[PDB]
């Protein structure tokens, strides 16, 4: 299910935090 | 806007084990994925598998699951491809590939827009 | 596994004329994650189209990306002399990635 395509996506969402 | 640069031309025997370097220069090295993509001659591009650098987060093709390992060192942004138990077929140029970015530091989109330059592997007796 | 087919073999066309490339892909490609390349003889590939349809800055604008699930479509409007090489399609909507074997787009005569 899960695609490793999308984790840096995440990574990237999360420092737009950070 | 990133450079990437591969190890040279090297050449194996069957059996043997073949480890090469992909060092990244430019941008941001840790939250970007990136794969090797081999080609084997005349033939067309495969996809072998890929790494995150941050926590190491690896993804491997099923077909070279076992006789591969991919690694990542952050002081020197630089990949490693391990492909163990080689024979003949896997004779081929080795390809380096890091996700593009949408707009350097921008978004991930996945597809490969950065190429380093190839490793030809000659696996022969 | 996804297969993508790529149709045809090879293009046999001329300077100025168009270019419409197909890839079928064997199930449904997730989130329409499919991408072009270019590849000419001895370098690297070069990123063409992403998600499908997207052009990443420095592509050339008769460049044009379509399609949805599993066919889709790479055109080039008006062949330059410098396109005349090989083209991939690729999947990445889930983990394991593949590509297509490819087209050869060459100069007939
Ligand atoms: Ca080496």
């Amino acid at each position: 299910d899960p695609n490793w395509f999308d984790i840096t996506a995440q990574l990237w969402e999360f420092s737009q935090e950070l | 806007q990133v450079q990437l640069v591969q190890s040279g031309a090297e050449v194996k025997r069957p059996g043997s084990s073949v480890t090469v370097s992909c060092k990244a220069s430019g941008g941001s090295f840790s939250t970007y994925a990136l794969s090797w993509v081999r080609q084997a001659p005349g033939r067309g591009l495969e996809w072998m598998g890929g790494v995150i650098p941050l926590l190491t987060i690896t993804n491997y093709a099923p077909r070279f699951q076992g006789r591969i390992t991919i690694t990542a060192d952050r002081s020197t942004s630089t990949a490693y491809l391990e492909l163990n138990s080689l024979r003949p077929e896997d004779t081929a140029v080795y390809y380096c590939a890091r996700e593009g970015t949408t707009g350097w530091l921008g978004k991930p989109i996945g597809a490969f827009a950065h190429w380093g330059q190839g490793t030809l592997v000659t696996v022969s007796s | 596994e996804i297969v993508l087919t790529q149709s045809p073999g090879t293009q046999s066309l001329s300077p100025g004329e168009r270019a419409t490339l197909s890839c079928r892909a064997s199930q449904s490609v997730g989130n329409n994650k499919l991408a072009w390349y270019q590849q000419r003889p001895g370098q690297a590939p070069r990123l063409l189209i992403y998600g499908a349809s997207s052009r990443p800055s420095g592509v050339a604008d008769r460049f044009s990306g379509s399609g949805s699930g599993t066919d889709f479509t790479l055109t080039i409007s008006r062949l330059e002399p410098e396109d005349f090489a090989v083209y991939y399609c690729q999947q990445y909507g889930q983990s394991l990635s593949t590509f297509g074997q490819g087209t050869k787009v060459e100069v007939k005569l």
